[PDB]
């Protein structure tokens, strides 16, 4: 029959005997109403997962199968509320009201299925834009330590995409709850919450719950883009992911691994991140595109659990605390960020204007090293010393200032052709904002021709503009 | 010039003989670190492998 | 029958057999007393508390006094509920244990008094209240490079004799007479010398009349000690919710709740985790920390010393932990030593109210330019633990000369010092911390010798000390 | 004759089959359900049997998801082990792990021949052992590691140091010239890169010479393993009955390394090592020694293994390294100063380095910039420290050639178009002997290091220092 009974209940686990038509990855409802996932089928015993407060449950009571599979509730409605990893509402509001459901076990896109990545996501961010680029349809890491950047770039992230047709999901896990509040009045002050949800799973919760999580966010993504609108996904962290499974697997008693990791971690994470997918005409043409996180203890890049990451996705952006304390913001290390699809998802301009500004920037951190230690140096050398401090500046940006893709383009041309060299170290950021304002008074018609054509004017007329300007500037 | 060609030698002597002290304490202390992580990561790996072994 | 008996016992870990279909819920509370009945028996009171359903019947109890003549066949009554501490005004200007009896000797509390329980669930997203204003301590290095704020969690991480307590109480001392509201003091693992000390001065202070304390010390059985923390914190949320009032909660050692589940975690069943600690350390703590908040109804701040295994930043414990506090500071030994007191990290420690809007322009500036010069200064040690000050050139040498003047500067001399050197103490208002660090930077000071910067509170007495050495 | 489901652990299935006709090691197994009702989901499965049990009752890895399994469902027994198609309707196609086409292009007839991937190692009566040299066009590869015609050909490296790049490079100029068949094994990667392959065969025009299995990273841990299986027994036919040359390209051999351990403690195996299976050797033996040029003909046979966690003192990097002829270690330090491809001059080594197999003009050279490398690492120490001016002027000759050895190493390839603008070049191996014969001798000194980076050809390298202006 459908009905068992509890034998063994603690942490969240419990056995139940019977139940012999039970699916792996059923749901299970108990008598006090709330929701269990079996993944365990011995031959006496059934193993539950409670998703739910189990201090009700007690051995006897009773436990009925629904005759679903694990399912996520979908539709238009749930745009600008605050969700549980199961649909229920969190922000108060009443209630979702969705219309269907899919499930979390969704099999991926396959190859003849997809496409290239040829459209920009453009995050406003100088050197994201310029070095590491992304491109719709793409996996990319943030990965650093503690205190450098991570949640910030992620929102600045969300803010700078209202323009485009875009949908925007946040799933926040194993975070302190007024964090989260913190986030959603921040971005309903930025007006961004209209077209973006956000999934909250706070540290008090069961770990099974922080466990579906991810799935639930990109099983809600997944439905707007085989319809054809594109989506971005944001995990807040996918390592407090790999400390809720090891305990999870750790109750059910399977054996330890390296650390005490399960042999399925990378099982677990290759599932969650290869649903992110360009389709291509065929398919309709929808994007989503995903924002792992991963923190590193002692911010360091070789270690289990970030190089797994590391090998799943399509390039990295790396954060270093020894740059953000020295007044890099944001502190990206050009030598360790790579973007995989790089040179495809960026503008025709950009590509011809900043096509090499990342192998670049790393030949001056490693000449740097050298230096310090070589007493006088050569008039090559000194010249290239010189390009090199003067990009570090140019791609300084503070938090909460967007900064629009056709002015990035400019001042990166600056930079590369030499009209930055005169203006001293120290003014570089001071000569940037000027730029800008000249730039809208007067250069209307350079910024007109790269918004109509997504390429570069020509040469006499910028070379004009910018020494123009170079004229009208002052200097320390 | 005798006088200061003779300062210059001295000097570079003792900087020379206080810059080996100290590299040589710096190996003492380096090598006892070296030491204890030798002897963690020989008493993680037997904890692991014994666990795995206890459930099984 | 709702009567027990007990069918094993391993330490702090016993298992009571009930009657079929009545079993108590997964954190209910049981009763032993008996009355020896013969010469070889003994005399027992003990309490426990439900922890798994084991089967057949059976359940698996921790428990909250020492086990030490327990015989097989005893009987074991039920509560019914958790365990329920008395809650009210009747617990200001009292000492108690994890029971909620009275250990003050002033009387015991009149069993008409309403108590509730100490296992309930966490606050509403609805509920939550999130602002930001800052609290002045008075101290330099918090001030300027990591400010507390008002209705958060603040942190202080630090290793065996580095330095929390004396800190801490320096904090009472000028936080909770300006507070003019309710306090309470809560002792997980912490000498019980200390509590004698602290309840002394604050009879002598008369602030007692506001505050109530809960002490489990480290004589303790394992179970008593985990348990203390949460009945701290019920009272607090009768004085938050009911009341009305704002509240303070300090805790002595928070550390020392995840040890204590970590011995009895082996004996309960369960199989161990990175350095052999419980299975179940994301959610144990963190069920514990999200009760801790501010809402609509009102603030509590909650001050927490966080020990650190060995100098070991790494370990499961410690890290899981960093992840939810609002402001944290870390003492390192190596400061210490130096005889920089208080021995905070400039760099490791982080805010969330560091922010141009939160402190003003002129704050953030001196703060972030502060951080710079100590990080460049963080990579010269490596040349000049060798070489000395010879290979160094230009801007290394006049940047160690300005972070030799700064990381002296940060520190202080305390009120709570006095008993163990003879100075006394300084109070510097932020107005004046920030004023001094610009003169620092700007090099307005070069002149005078780094021994005149140790142990002061404001610039003008920088000059004085200078003035009596004459170098 | 039929079987009965009774514990689902995740990957693992058993199986008892009463009557007492149990299956063997290695045979796979049928599992097609129609759902009775509307709970219950259509389950259409293969399973493999790894051990005998007990009670009549065997384990069983899994070939797709367990999820939807019911205890008491039916088995059934193929009687054989896992059927691939081989012959010339293999030849430009893609297949899954079981020999169905996954491409669009059409389905396969059930009248064509099929072999068995499991079979015996080639035998020391009828292996074969002469010694030629490939060339590739790529400089580090041509002078200091050369891979041999019909051997084993290994890339090891960490996460993102330039593997994949690799392969692509040389798919680009081996595979047009080297007339014959082409195996491609995707074990264990993305489908990004898949789709990107597939159609930079078809431009080409490589699909009519080429076949492919492709197993990507998110499938279960039994179809990663036997992916790489499927390959080797299409090119083993190519090998021995047509008699025609064949390449093979096996991407991410750590990924059937890794997938073992997953499924290990599952099957009831105590864990060795750093939690790894207690039959590494064994299982990488088996495979390995299938992958060899007999009498009959040859396999040239070109692999990405991938250090576990930047540590190549780790079982499964030291048990690979005793199987190749030639290997190139990737080295991150490299990656991040930018000289690609990163590969280690001096941890690189091949059978075919050897005087009269490459010529003495060849080895004199190639030692000698091996010994000009490592005297640069053990001086990097005493500058890091004291400093460059306080050495002498041997010294300081080294430092300078050591610098523009080491930057000339680096080169444009095509498939960095995409990545660094410039279009690429191809290097033959007599002008890179040349070239660094005169770097060694000091002719070129006067340049400036900078114009020795991302070049092809030393004559590029004079005009590249004229438009900085030297
Ligand atoms: N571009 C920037 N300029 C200046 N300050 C910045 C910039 N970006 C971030 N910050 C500051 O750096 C810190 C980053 O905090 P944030 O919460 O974003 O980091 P995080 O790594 O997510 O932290 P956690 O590890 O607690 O999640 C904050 O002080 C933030 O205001
Ligand atoms: N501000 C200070 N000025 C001078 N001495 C101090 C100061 N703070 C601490 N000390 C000295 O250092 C020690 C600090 O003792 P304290 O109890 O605060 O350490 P602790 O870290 O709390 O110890 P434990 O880790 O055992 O709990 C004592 O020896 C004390 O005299
Ligand atoms: N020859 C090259 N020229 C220029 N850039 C390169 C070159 N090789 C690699 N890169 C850069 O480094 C990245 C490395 O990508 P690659 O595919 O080689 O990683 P990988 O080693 O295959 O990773 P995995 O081990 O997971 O397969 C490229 O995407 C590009 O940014
Ligand atoms: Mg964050
Ligand atoms: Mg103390
Ligand atoms: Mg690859």
């Amino acid at each position: 029959s459908d009905v068992g009974t509890v034998i063994q209940v603690g942490d969240g686990i419990a056995r139940a005997h019977g139940l012999d038509n039970v699916m792996s990855g059923e749901l299970v409802e108990f008598a006090n109403g709330v929701m269990g996932m079996a993944l365990n089928l011995e031959e006496n015993n059934v193993g539950i997962v409670i998703l739910g407060p189990y201090t009700g449950i007690k051995e006897g009571d009773e436990v009925r199968r629904t005759g679903r599979i694990m399912e996520v509730p979908v539709g238009e409605a749930l745009i600008g509320r605050v969700v549980n990893p199961l649909g229920q509402p969190v922000d108060g509001l009443g209630p979702v009201e969705t219309t269907e459901t899919r499930p979390i076990e969704s099999r991926a896109p396959g190859v003849m299925d997809r496409r290239s990545v040829h459209e920009p996501l453009q995050t406003g961010i100088k050197a994201i834009d310029a070095l590491v680029p992304i491109g719709r349809g793409q996996r990319e890491l943030i990965i650093g330590d503690r205190q450098t950047g991570k949640t910030s770039v992620a929102i600045d992230t969300i803010i700078n995409q209202k323009d485009q047709n875009m949908i925007s999901i946040y799933v926040a896990i194993g975070q302190k709850e007024s964090t989260v509040r913190t986030v959603v009045e921040t971005l309903r002050k930025h007006g961004a919450l209209d077209y973006t949800i956000v999934v909250t799973a706070s540290a008090s919760q069961p770990a099974p719950l922080l466990f579906l999580a991810p799935y639930a966010g990109v099983a809600m993504g997944e439905y707007f883009m085989y319809k054809g609108k594109h989506v971005l996904v944001v995990y807040d962290d996918l390592s407090k992911q790999a400390a809720a499974y090891r305990e999870l697997s750790l109750l059910l008693r399977r054996p330890p691994g390296r650390e005490a990791y399960p042999g399925d971690i990378f099982y677990l994470h290759s599932r969650l991140l290869e649903r992110a997918a360009k389709l291509s005409d065929a398919k309709g043409g929808g994007s989503l595109t995903a924002l792992p996180f991963v923190e590193t203890q002692a911010g360091d890049i070789s270690a289990y659990i970030p190089t797994n990451v590391i090998s799943i996705t399509d390039g990295q952006i790396f954060l270093q605390s020894d740059l953000f304390f020295s007044g890099v913001r944001p502190a990206i290390n050009a030598g360790l960020s790579v973007s995989r699809v790089g040179g495809a998802a960026q503008i025709k301009a950009m590509k011809k204007v900043a096509g090499t500004l990342r192998l670049d920037l790393a030949a001056y951190r490693e000449l740097e090293a050298f230096a310090q230690f070589g007493s006088d140096l050569d008039k090559a050398t000194q010249a290239k010393l010189a390009r090199g401090a003067r990009t570090v500046e140019v791609l300084k940006q503070d938090l909460h200032q967007p900064i629009p893709v056709e002015k990035q383009v400019l001042i990166i041309y600056a930079l590369t052709r030499g009209f930055l060299d005169d203006i001293p170290v120290e003014d570089v950021r001071r000569f940037e904002k000027e730029f800008y304002l000249f730039l809208d008074q007067n250069g209307q018609h350079l910024l007109e021709h790269i918004r109509t054509t997504k390429d570069l004017p020509n040469e006499d007329d910028l070379n004009k503009a910018i020494e123009a300007f170079k004229k009208t500037f002052v200097v320390s | 010039l005798l006088d200061a060609k003779a300062s210059e030698h001295a000097a570079r002597m003792t900087a020379m003989k206080n810059a080996t002290d100290n590299a040589n304490e710096l190996i003492r202390t380096l090598t006892l670190s070296y030491n204890r992580a030798r002897q963690a990561a020989i008493t993680q790996e037997i904890t692991e492998i014994v666990a795995g072994a206890n459930a099984l | 029958m709702t009567r027990g008996r007990v069918i094993q016992v391993m330490g702090p870990v016993v298992d009571v057999k009930f009657e079929n279909g009545h079993l108590p819920a997964i954190y209910n509370a049981l009763k032993i007393q008996h009355k020896a009945r013969n010469e070889n028996e003994v005399d027992i009171d003990l309490t426990l508390e439900v922890a798994l359903h084991l089967g057949d019947d059976t359940v698996r109890t921790i428990a909250m006094a020492s086990t030490d003549g327990l015989i097989r066949g005893m009987e074991v009554i039920d509560t019914g509920a958790p365990i329920s501490v008395p809650v009210g005004e009747v617990t200001l200007g009292r000492v108690f244990n994890v029971l909620g009896e009275p250990i003050d000797l002033e009387g015991d509390i009149p069993a008409d008094a309403r108590r509730d329980p100490i296992h309930r669930p966490a606050p509403k997203f609805e509920e939550l209240a999130t602002e930001v204003e800052i609290l002045e301590t008075g101290i330099k290095v918090v001030d300027l490079l990591a400010p507390y704020i008002k209705g958060g969690k603040i942190g202080l991480f630090g290793g065996a004799g580095v330095g929390k307590t004396v800190l801490i109480q320096e904090l009472i001392h000028n936080i909770a007479q300006e507070h003019g509201g309710i306090s309470v003091f809560a002792g997980v693992g912490d000498r019980t010398r200390e509590g004698n000390d602290l309840y002394h001065e604050m009879k002598d202070s008369g602030v007692i009349s506001k505050t109530a304390m809960v002490f489990g010390q480290m004589n303790e059985p394992p179970g008593a000690r985990m348990r203390v923390a949460l009945t701290g914190l019920t009272m607090a949320e009768y004085f938050r919710d009911e009341q009305g009032q704002d509240v303070l909660l300090f805790i002595d050692n928070i550390f020392r709740f995840t040890q204590a589940g970590s011995e009895v975690s082996a004996l309960l069943g369960r199989m161990p985790s990175a350095v052999g600690y419980q299975p179940t350390l994301a959610t144990e703590m963190g069920q514990l920390q999200e009760r801790i908040t501010s809402t609509a109804k009102g603030s509590i701040t909650s001050i927490q010393a966080i020990y650190v295994p060995a100098d070991d930043y790494t370990d499961p414990a410690p890290a899981t932990t960093f992840s939810h506090l609002d402001a944290t500071t870390n003492l390192e030994r190596k400061l210490a030593e130096m005889g920089i007191y208080p021995a905070v990290d400039p760099l490791a420690s982080t805010s969330r109210a560091l922010a141009p809007e939160i402190v003003g322009e002129e704050h953030y500036q001196v703060a972030r330019k502060v951080q710079q010069t100590l990080q460049r200064y963080k990579e010269l040690q490596d040349i000049i633990a060798i070489l000395g000050m010879d290979e160094l050139s230009d801007e290394d040498k006049l940047v160690v000369h300005r972070a030799r003047r700064i990381q002296f500067f940060l520190s202080q001399n305390f009120h709570v010092a006095e008993q163990f050197t003879g100075q006394p103490g300084s109070y510097v208002p932020v107005k004046e911390t920030v004023r001094g660090f610009k003169e620092i930077l700007e090099g307005k000071y070069d002149h005078l010798p780094e021994d005149a910067f140790r142990l002061v509170g404001r610039i003008e007495e920088v000059v004085e000390k200078a003035k009596a050495m004459g170098v």
